[PDB]
């Protein structure tokens, strides 16, 4: 889940 | 929360400041073609999930909340976006300041014709309306958090919070009280046809997969999986 | 367009297409072949309903038959859906196909793909429970599905008709929610509401769009011959 | 073309 990642910096 | 203590003036302040940046791209063949629409929506994927994080409201959602929302969105907001560049330059799609395309471009691609002429028509409704950039981002956020609310009270009173701040950008402007929902409804509307150029969109993106015209990236792969 | 506000209403509600019956068996048990053969059959004939209901919204005759055409064959299967979720409102959990046929959302499950699709139906028709859509809005809505799905992939003077026969279905809604005792940011913050609804609908058809061709290619149970020409308009 | 058709009664 790269979005995942992407949304806490 | 902090988007519902917001003014109109001070939400539409928060929007623009937020705003992602407009990329670059790196337009014959149809390998070539997909491969520069996708490689340019990958890197605005990694602006627009930043941009979500600065609209009012959102960044209040949960993790998985904020994850869906992105997910059944992204086209949608990659796509409007789209359409307010392409604004100025009638008959034309400005992808990117050095990748701006026509009608007859689009040709090179099986299918792509087709969302062409709903992507111009689109930002011909926009040039017809003359449609203010402190609209667009407030239809930006709507679309973000609308999209994906059916599949949950804090989002429809972010909503109602960004529908005061539209009323308020036409109300300044000097439009008439049947003149500010009536161009209400006229904005609102397109968010319909932008919603079924999403999905004839990501129709074809899981079409050049399975026909493996251009590689896609692991994060443009995942916002794939969200549908179908 | 001459018609008041409250005689666009009028106009409108009578316009209103019957409640149809399904042929549905209580004692036979649902499959997927038996499923898809009620719902493909009851909007089949739907379908005709909706044909003289849209030639009685005010306005729809003025156009040219083929501009009437495109914008039934863009935007039929969202009115289809519309109507479901609006007589489903007074159901809650379930799908009222028919006035014999109320289905589960494990129910849907029998046919593939289709308990997705349950969801979305039922979470809209939630939606216009919470909201509690009126029926002079649903008409309202309804028209303006019929209007405006296809109006921008358009001559000049018919989309500046259709602009002009929108603006008061939308005046038209206003009138009904202002004497409806609503002040005039509620006004505002409804009327966005009940558009913004009108994008799933749009997503719900495209799915459900999408979902009939499967069944076509899989060929599970036969498509009717107009059920099918409406299929092929999309894709 | 049955819409168009049953459109023209
Ligand atoms: O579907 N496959 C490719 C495709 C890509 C885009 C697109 C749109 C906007 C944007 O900023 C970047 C890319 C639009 C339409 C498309 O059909
Ligand atoms: O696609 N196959 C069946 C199908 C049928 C309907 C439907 C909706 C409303 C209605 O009045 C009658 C039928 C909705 C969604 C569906 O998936």
């Amino acid at each position: 889940k790269i979005l995942h990642r992407l949304l806490q910096d | 929360s902090l988007a519902l203590s917001l003014t109109a003036d001070q939400m539409v302040s928060a929007l623009l400041d937020a705003e992602p940046p407009i990329l670059y791209s790196e337009p014959f063949s149809e390998a070539s073609m997909m491969g520069l629409l996708t490689n340019l929506a990958d890197r605005e994927l990694v602006h627009m999930i930043n941009w979500a994080k600065r609209v009012p409201g959102f960044v209040d959602l949960t993790l998985h909340d904020q994850v869906h929302l992105l997910e059944c969105a992204w086209l949608e907001i990659l796509m409007i976006g789209l359409v307010w560049r392409s604004m100025e330059h009638p008959g034309k799609l400005l992808f990117a300041p050095n990748l701006l395309l026509d009608r007859n471009q689009g040709k090179c691609v099986e299918g792509m014709v087709e969302i062409f002429d709903m992507l111009l028509a689109t930002s011909s409704r926009f040039r017809m309306m003359n449609l203010q950039g402190e609209e667009f981002v407030c239809l930006k956020s709507i679309i973000l958090l609308n999209s994906g609310v059916y599949t949950k009270d804090h989002i429809h009173r972010v909503l109602d919070k960004i529908t005061d701040t539209l009323i308020h950008l036409m109300a300044k402007a000097g439009l008439t009280l049947q003149q500010q929902h009536q161009r209400l409804a006229q904005l609102l509307l397109i968010l319909s046809h932008i919603r079924h150029m999403s999905n004839k969109g990501m129709e074809h993106l899981y079409s050049m997969k399975c026909k493996n015209v251009v590689p896609l990236s692991d994060l443009l792969l995942e916002m794939l999986d969200a549908h179908r």
